[PDB]
RNA sequence: GCCUAGACCGAGGACUGCGGUUUUUACCUAGGAUGUUGGCAUAAUGAUCUUAAGUCGCCCGUCUUGAAACACGGACCAAGGA
RNA sequence: AGCGUGCUACUUAUACUUCACCGUGAUUGCUGUUUUGACGCUUUCACGAGUAGGCAGGCGUGGAGGUCAGUGACGAAGCCUU
């Protein structure tokens, strides 16, 4: 007989970590959610009301919905040939900021600055993220460090 | 195959905790300068924490025999991996290069043992000095007083296929 | 209609290249170093015939 | 040629494409049919088969029609049927249909002569 | 061989002429394929690519929608252009003076044009008189409030009419379009 | 005597591959269906005082 | 049958301009007048001669 | 009618030719300028060289900035994402090769189609060869062989490129304008080699076959194969 | 940079372009073969048919994951036949 | 002419390169010279496997409206035929 019930496998996704069982620190209460907002979801074991399905742990969504405890998240999910938004509420001890915004959101303001300045000193900046590029010539000085000579070794057995 | 003895130079990538890593050199007998840096950090990986994309190669340089044309002896430490398991051996070759004496062991090894270029460690290949360093017999006859040898049987080639004269072997 | 090759045709290669001419006039694919009769590795860079 | 001048004509295929099994089997006529079968080694284009017609051995455009002596030729049942070679005589040969008698034929290739349009079949009959 | 990235052979999927053979659309599909490659205008190759739809692509244009483009502001003294039919709006309680280029013009539409001091002219007529469609103004009909759209996309929870023959209680009405008759879809 | 394949998703990607995977249109405007009455009831109220304002300006 | 039409001509239409200039014949470095010749082809094939004169043909 | 437009074409093209030999030299003085500049920077790399050499040093090589990525296996069998890989640089035949600015988004996507392609880094006669003997650009989604300059100066005049020297230097000594010239550069379509491969291909250079970097190898094998 | 041996091809069809040499509103090798000589037109040339030789070629149609199958229909031909 | 290994040359797929031709798709231009074909002419580039199946353009047969003032007992139709 197969079973293909609601939590069906979610034996050690649902599990509370090592040694992080039992009350749930309070600021996870004091986080203020807002229609928008980029959200991870990830199911806490320990409340039962409000738990997202197995699918959308691990999911990251937009808030989109703002109740008395929970909050409306937008999910795409691939259904055969294309994706279908999904809109779970979730209580919001299973829901956590998502940490991507703030880096572009500091990159945004890091440009604004460096291009004002920039514009104050009259030069022009580039803005533009580059990837690492093939490193340039150099020298090495062996004062202190000349070249050490290694051969490989014979076969032993240390049993 | 056709080798040449490289020289290849390499380290750890500074940090700002280690500026000036320990430079590493080995011989490698390769090729070309893509296996001798291949090779070089082959060895590297079996004797330090280092890798490819945390490390750099610094200098790569041919290493040209001393003495082209002087006959010598040379005896080569050896790891090499059979059917079964891992075997050191030493083995004594004649030959004017070093390069050449290594590629004549790595075509005696696959002759002998069935053991291709990637089973195979060159530990080390020294120049026997002394005639008393020749431990094997078979280098050991030809550093004889006056040694002669005749050629018996000599096999003529031919540019035709067909010869109107009877075959002889003298030489 | 027809791709001439500026490599063989020299009247392609005058039409692309109008340098190609100064070129061969100055015999930059010939020209001489000039510079002294040096040896930098007589020192520790010897380091390559054994280490 | 004594017509229009032409490029050198090619025929990239110049046997006939024959029906498969039409050597084997009296039933089965020359008349080309391409092979439906699930099976078939020529439908299938096996090594040693035989050719079949696609586009590929199409004729160059500006030699298509033109028979070896450089003409397109048109079919001709009467002497009015010549009129409209009056300006093609160096492009255009006429050809007169079978069933037209032997009167009438020589009608036709007498005013074909006149006209210096040349004539395809100018003997039978 | 060659690793395609895109369907190869591929026709555009847009029409290059009219799929109707008359003579004088013909004509027209002339005049404004020489205008479109000739003029610069963006107006005469919109022109041309209409004058290549079907019918459905060019629904009746009220002279109530006409109207109202003229009622847009610095409009008045527009040349409304229709490729397609022009039809009378009896719900109308005024129309101004306009001109009005038109396919086709009902008689109703033409006589209250001409009733009220304006013009009902030909597409050619505005080749001459707008070479560049200058001050112009090309009104289209709706093309989504025909009757075969309505049972497009028919689905559940879809909101669209199913395609049925007969209209009462007894057609189509009972389970799983009411709650009382097991679910509603 | 009818034991036949009972499950697989062998071809399954290349098909879901020939026209998908298409990702949905984003517009500047969602839908409110799913949001709180009580916010989509006010909201109306603002977007109509808003408007009237905006007109009489 | 298809009949001819007025549009299709039979007016010869020019050749293009030809860059095709001749340049003279190079010939090689063992054709010097007074050389023994052998004939390979034609009547005299297999005769020496004396070579005397290079014709402009 | 005809001798009184060619009095008239001849007058144009006076002039024209007149405006034109500005700009001739302008490319003139540009080649000759990319000559000198490379020729410095060998004699600049050489002397660096050797006083590492004296002063007990070692000299560490600039890392190549450019690659040359052949694509020496056929259509068939390909795991999805090394295929779209191929596809995303432009390798969708075999003996197809493109140029590729070194960086590490480019080299992590030259990875995944290693085991299909042969690159290295190219020299300024091999770069010069395949563009002059194999140049093409794309112009419309056309592809249109670059024998004469106003062709690349139509699509890559708003890049400061002028001449077919312009758009090698732009190779070579990898650019600002990297990404519109190497774009523009239609993928080269390579003959096989005149002399054959190794015994098999499909195993990387360091082991004896011809997938993989073969880092300056791919000068000889373009040699073999343009 | 220079010299040198061979093979296959000659699409296009007034001019127009880009270059080069400029002794020049001229010429060029520079937006695709011309020049010259011989032979032939009772024919060298081309096509098809028959046949030999070399090489390859299993019986079609069908159902089937898989048919030349030791799976099924088919002796042959005409007319009819979905 | 076996086994292990290295090297040089060489052989040849409907694959790759250059060129010719067919078709498909796209693309350039064409009305005071559009000029009795603009559903036409023309420039350029790329591409071509295919069962089930879809579509497009054509070939052929009996009969019908129109037209060729069409062929024909001076031989229609049919049939045989390197
Ligand atoms: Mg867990
Ligand atoms: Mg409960
Ligand atoms: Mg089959
Ligand atoms: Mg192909
Ligand atoms: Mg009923
Ligand atoms: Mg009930
Ligand atoms: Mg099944
Ligand atoms: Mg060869
Ligand atoms: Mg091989
Ligand atoms: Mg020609
Ligand atoms: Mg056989
Ligand atoms: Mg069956
Ligand atoms: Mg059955
Ligand atoms: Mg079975
Ligand atoms: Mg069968
Ligand atoms: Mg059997
Ligand atoms: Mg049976
Ligand atoms: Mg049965
Ligand atoms: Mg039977
Ligand atoms: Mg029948
Ligand atoms: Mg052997
Ligand atoms: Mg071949
Ligand atoms: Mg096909
Ligand atoms: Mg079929
Ligand atoms: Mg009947
Ligand atoms: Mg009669
Ligand atoms: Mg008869």
């Amino acid at each position: 007989g197969k079973s293909r019930g609601y939590r069906s496998g979610t034996r050690y996704a649902f599990q509370r970590d090592f040694k992080k069982h039992g009350a749930i620190p309070l600021s996870t209460y004091l986080k203020v959610y807002k229609v928008g907002d980029i959200v991870d979801i990830k199911a806490n074991g320990s409340i039962q009301k409000g738990m997202p399905h197995k699918y959308y742990h691990g999911k990251t969504g937009i808030v989109y919905n703002v109740t008395k405890s929970s909050v409306g998240v937008i999910i795409n999910k691939v259904v055969g040939n294309r994706y279908i938004e999904k809109r779970v509420n979730l209580r919001v001890e299973h829901v956590k900021h998502s940490a991507c915004r703030q880096e572009f959101l500091n990159r945004v303001k890091s440009n604004a600055a460096k291009k004002r300045e920039a514009k104050a000193n009259g030069e022009t900046v580039y803005l533009k993220r580059q990837a690492a590029k093939p490193r340039g010539s150099r020298i090495i000085s062996t004062e202190g460090n000349i070249p050490q000579t290694l051969a490989p070794v014979a076969y032993e057995t240390f049993i | 195959s056709r080798l040449n003895e490289y020289q290849v130079i390499g380290r750890n990538l500074p940090t700002e905790s280690v500026p000036e890593p320990k430079l590493f050199r080995m011989r490698i007998f390769a090729p070309n300068t893509v296996v001798a840096k291949s090779r070089y950090w082959y060895f590297l990986q079996k004797l330090h924490k280092v890798k490819k994309a945390s490390g750099e190669i610094v200098s790569v340089n041919i290493i040209s025999e001393a003495k082209p044309t002087k006959v010598k002896t040379f005896g080569i430490w050896l790891r090499y991996e059979s059917r079964s398991g891992i075997h050191n051996m030493y083995k004594e070759y004649r030959d004017v290069t070093r390069v050449g004496a290594v590629e004549t062991m790595y075509q005696d090894l696959a002759a002998r043992h069935r053991a291709r270029f990637r089973s195979i460690h060159i530990l080390k290949v020294v120049e026997l000095e002394k005639t008393d360093d020749v431990k094997r017999q078979y280098v050991k006859q030809f550093l004889t007083k006056d040694l002669k040898f005749p050629l018996p049987h000599r096999v003529q080639k031919s540019k035709k296929l067909f010869q109107a004269t009877a075959p002889t072997t003298f030489y | 209609v027809l791709k001439k090759n500026p490599l063989k045709n020299k009247q392609v290669l005058l039409r692309l290249n109008p340098y190609a001419k100064a070129y061969a006039a100055e015999k930059v694919g010939s020209a001489k170093v000039e510079q002294a009769k040096v040896k930098p590795s007589k020192g520790q860079f010897a380091e390559v015939l054994k280490n | 040629a004594t017509s229009v001048p032409h490029p050198k004509i090619v025929k990239k295929y110049t046997k006939k494409f024959k029906r498969h099994h039409s050597d084997r089997y009296h039933r089965v006529a020359e008349n080309w049919r391409k092979q439906k079968g699930i099976d078939s080694c020529v439908r299938r284009r096996f090594r040693g088969t035989i050719p079949q017609p696609n586009i590929g051995y199409g004729s160059n455009k500006k030699t298509k029609f033109l028979n070896p002596a450089g003409y397109k030729v048109y079919l001709v049942k009467n002497v009015k049927d010549l009129d409209v070679l009056l300006l093609h005589t160096k492009s255009y040969a006429a050809e007169i249909a079978s069933s037209v008698s032997s009167r009438k034929r020589v009608e036709i290739v007498a005013k074909a002569k006149k006209l210096g349009v040349k004539v395809t079949n100018p003997k039978g009959k | 061989g060659r690793d395609h990235t895109s369907k190869q052979h591929v026709r555009s999927g847009h029409r290059t002429a009219p799929k109707s053979d008359n003579v004088y659309l013909q004509l027209l599909v002339k005049l404004y394929s020489f205008l479109a490659r000739r003029t610069d205008a963006p107006f005469n190759k919109v022109i041309l690519k209409s004058l290549f739809l079907s019918k459905i692509n060019r629904p009746p244009v009220s002279v109530s929608r006409i109207s109202r483009a003229l009622k847009q502001k610095g409009a008045a003294e527009k040349t409304i252009v229709v490729v397609g039919t022009v039809t009378d709006d009896n719900r109308l309680l005024e129309f101004p003076k306009a001109t009005i280029a038109a396919l086709r013009f009902t008689a109703g539409a033409k006589d209250r044009i001409l009733k009220n001091g304006g013009e009902a002219i030909t597409l050619d007529q505005l080749a001459l008189r707008a070479p560049k469609g200058q001050n112009t103004l090309i009104v289209r009909g709706p093309r989504n409030s025909r009757e075969a759209v309505r049972h497009f996309g028919f689905g559940p929870h879809k909101g669209k009419a199913p395609r049925i023959l007969s209209k009462g209680r007894k057609f189509e009405r009972a389970r799983g379009r009411r709650r009382s008759r097991g679910f509603k879809v | 005597m009818a034991k036949s394949k009972n499950h697989t998703a062998h071809n399954q990607t290349r098909k879901a591959h020939r026209n998908g995977i298409k990702k949905p249109k984003t517009y500047k405007y969602p839908s409110l269906k799913g949001v709180d009455a009580k916010f989509k009831r006010n909201h109306r109220y603002a977007l109509h005082g808003t408007a009237k304002a905006l007109a009489k300006a | 049958q298809v009949a001819p039409k007025w549009y299709q001509s039979e007016d010869v239409p020019a050749p293009k301009q030809t860059r095709k200039t001749a340049r003279p014949q190079k010939l090689r470095a063992s054709l010097v007048p007074g050389t023994v010749l052998i004939l390979l082809a034609g009547r005299f094939r297999g005769k020496r001669v004396v070579y005397l004169k290079n014709l402009e043909d | 009618a005809q001798q009184k437009t060619a009095e008239e074409r001849a007058a144009a093209k006076k002039v024209r030719k007149a405006a034109n030999k500005e700009k001739r030299k302008v490319i003139f003085d540009r080649a000759a300028a990319y000559q000198k500049e490379y020729t410095e920077a060998e004699r600049s790399v050489i002397k660096a060289k050797r006083d590492a050499k004296a002063s007990n040093s070692y000299y560490v090589d600039a890392q190549p900035k450019l690659v040359f990525v052949v694509r020496i296996k056929g259509i068939n069998k390909i795991p999805p994402k090394p295929r779209k890989v191929l596809q995303l640089l432009r390798l969708t035949q075999i003996n197809a090769g493109v140029f590729v600015r070194l960086t590490k988004a480019t080299s992590e996507l030259i990875k995944l189609a290693e085991p299909y392609v042969a690159y290295g880094y190219p020299s300024l006669s091999t770069i010069r060869q395949l563009v002059y003997k194999r140049g093409f650009g794309k112009v419309n989604k056309q592809r249109i062989a670059l024998s004469d300059n106003a062709i690349i100066e139509a699509n890559l005049g708003k890049f400061n490129i002028l001449s077919i020297e312009d758009l090698i230097h732009e190779i070579y000594t990898v650019g600002p304008n990297f990404k519109q010239v190497s774009n523009f550069l239609w993928p080269f379509k390579l003959s096989n080699p005149n002399g054959g491969f190794r015994a098999r291909k499909f195993q990387h250079f360091i082991q004896g076959g011809d997938t993989g970097n073969r880092e300056q190898f791919i000068n000889a094998l373009v040699k073999q194969m343009n």
